[PDB]
C-alpha cells in the first residue's frame, strides 16, 4: 500500500543547510496534501508544514516559516524539505506523513554540528578492589570523546551477554560523546575468567578490544 | 499555537489493567482529533482519529473520547506489546499540535539498586580530565537520585547520567552517572562518594573510595 521512503542519518555544519527527501509509492502522488513533522528527543512533535503536489502549493508553521522550504519533484514522486541556517535545535527526527495519517516516513535524523570525526578512547571501569560486599562485582568500560555516534560495545567477543548493561550516550559540553558499558560478574571469577570490552566506532572504521582487570599497586 | 497538554508524563501500569491519558487543548478543537502509539526507533502509528473513531488493525482494547477541549485515550487488558509512547494531536486549525506525550512501562515490585563506584583510571588522568563513575544497577521503580560528593561537599553541575530501558527479562532499570573533574582537582582531594536515594532503600546508600596509590 501507501509506502513513504526517507533517508538515514545526516550530519550537518550550524549555519549550513540539508535537503531531506520523501520518496512515495503506492498512491498517486500528486492527489494527497504530504506533511512535515519534526521530532526532538522528549519534546512531543512539531508540525512543519504541508504541500499540493499538484499545485505546489505550501503552507507553513509560522515558527518554521523562516527555516523550512518544501518543494516536490513530480517526475520522482518525491518530496523535499529544505531546513536552511541550521543550527543544534534542528537537530532532530523529521518525517513525512499526512494530516492525521498511519502513513509515515520512517524518519531522518538531522544531527548538527561543528565536530570532527574523532575515534574513542577507552577506559577501564576497574572491578572494585579489596573483597567484595555482596560476592558480586561490577566492571566496565567508559567510551568516552568520540564523533559522530555511533558506538557499539560487546563483551569477550561475544561470549558475556548477561548482566550487560551499555547506557545510551551522552553528549559532552565538548561537543564529543561518552557512554559506559558495564556487566555485572561474580567476585570470584576475577581471578579464573578474562573481561574484554569490544568497542567498535564504525563512523571512523575504529576498532578496540580492552582488557579490564582489577586494578594493583604493584604494577606499573 | 494551539496548546494540546497531555498527561500523565510517565506512567507504569500491569497487565490486565487499564490506563487512561490526558489531553486538554486551549482553545475548542471540536472532535478533530488523532491519537498514536510509537516505539523507539519507529514512527508514530495512528490509533484514533475523529477523537473515537478507532483505526483499521488496531485492537479493540484501545478507546477514544471526548469531545471540545478534554480528550481520553484509554487502553484496557493492558498488554506487553503496548508499552510505548502514546500521544494526541489536533487538527481542527493549523498549525497541526501534538500533546508531549505519554510514556507507558510495566510495573514490577520494588528493587534496591546495587551501587558500584569507580575511580578514574591511572591512563585517563594523563589527559588532563578525571571521570568518576558511579553505576544503580538493576532497579526499580526509575526514580532515583545520585549525589557526588568530594570530601564532603555537595558537587553540582558536574555530572552527566544515562538511563537504560526497561529490561526485557525482569523489568529494571540501570544508571550511570560520570562526575567530570579536572585532574588537579581529583588530585586535589581526597575522599569520593556517591550518594544514592531510592524508593527501594532504607536508608540512603553511600559508595565511596579515597584516591591514594
Amino acid at each position: 500500500q501507501v509506502q513513504l521512503l526517507e533517508s538515514g542519518a545526516e550530519l550537518v555544519k550550524p549555519g549550513a543547510s540539508v535537503k531531506l527527501s520523501c520518496k512515495a509509492s503506492g498512491y498517486t502522488f500528486t492527489s494527497y496534501w504530504m506533511h512535515w513533522v519534526k521530532q526532538r528527543p522528549g519534546r512531543g512533535l512539531e508540525w512543519i508544514g504541508r504541500i499540493d503536489p499538484n499545485s505546489g502549493g505550501t503552507k507553513y508553521n509560522e515558527k518554521f516559516k523562516s527555516k523550512a522550504t518544501l518543494t516536490v519533484d513530480k517526475p520522482s514522486s518525491t518530496a523535499y524539505m529544505q531546513l536552511s541556517s541550521l543550527t543544534s535545535e534542528d537537530s532532530a527526527v523529521y518525517y513525512c506523513t499526512r494530516r492525521d495519517s498511519d502513513y509515515w516516513g520512517a524518519g531522518t535524523t538531522v544531527t548538527v554540528s561543528s565536530a570532527s570525526t574523532k575515534g574513542p578512547s577507552v577506559f577501564p571501569l576497574a572491578p572494585s578492589s579489596k573483597s567484595t560486599s555482596g560476592g558480586t562485582a561490577a566492571l566496565g568500560c567508559l567510551v568516552k570523546d568520540y564523533f559522530p555516534e555511533p558506538v557499539t560495545v560487546s563483551w569477550n567477543s561475544g561470549a558475556l551477554t548477561s548482566g550487560v548493561h551499555t547506557f545510551p550516550a551522552v553528549l559532552q559540553s565538548s561537543g564529543l560523546y561518552s557512554l559506559s558499558s558495564v556487566v555485572t560478574v561474580p567476585s570470584s571469577s576475577l581471578g579464573t575468567q578474562t573481561y574484554i570490552c569490544n568497542v567498535n566506532h564504525k563512523p571512523s572504521n575504529t576498532k578496540v578490544d580492552k582488557k579490564v582487570e582489577p586494578k594493583s599497586c604493584d604494577k606499573t | 499555537e494551539l496548546v494540546m497538554t497531555q498527561t500523565p508524563k510517565f506512567m507504569s501500569t500491569s497487565v490486565g489493567d487499564r490506563v487512561s491519558i490526558t489531553c486538554k487543548a486551549s482553545q475548542n478543537v471540536g472532535t478533530a482529533v488523532a491519537w498514536y502509539q510509537q516505539k523507539p526507533g519507529q514512527s508514530p502509528k495512528l490509533l484514533i482519529y475523529s477523537a473515537s473513531n478507532r483505526y483499521t488493525g488496531v485492537p479493540d482494547r484501545f478507546t477514544g473520547s471526548g469531545s471540545g477541549t478534554d480528550f481520553t485515550l484509554t487502553i484496557s487488558n493492558m498488554q506487553s506489546e503496548d508499552l510505548a509512547d502514546y500521544f494526541c494531536q489536533q487538527y481542527s486549525s493549523y498549525p497541526l499540535t501534538f500533546g508531549g506525550g505519554t510514556k507507558v512501562e510495566i510495573k514490577r515490585t520494588v528493587a534496591a539498586p546495587s551501587v558500584f563506584i569507580f575511580p578514574p583510571s591511572d591512563e585517563q588522568l594523563k589527559s588532563g580530565t578525571a571521570s568518576v563513575v558511579c553505576l544503580l544497577n538493576n532497579f526499580y521503580p526509575r526514580e532515583a537520585k545520585v549525589q557526588w560528593k568530594v570530601d564532603n561537599a555537595l558537587q553540582s553541575g558536574n555530572s552527566q547520567e544515562s538511563v537504560t530501558e526497561q529490561d526485557s527479562k525482569d523489568s529494571t532499570y540501570s544508571l550511570s552517572s560520570t562526575l567530570t573533574l579536572s585532574k588537579a582537582d581529583y588530585e586535589k582531594h581526597k575522599v569520593y562518594a556517591c550518594e544514592v536515594t531510592h524508593q527501594g532503600l532504607s536508608s540512603p546508600v553511600t559508595k565511596s573510595f579515597n584516591r591514594g596509590e
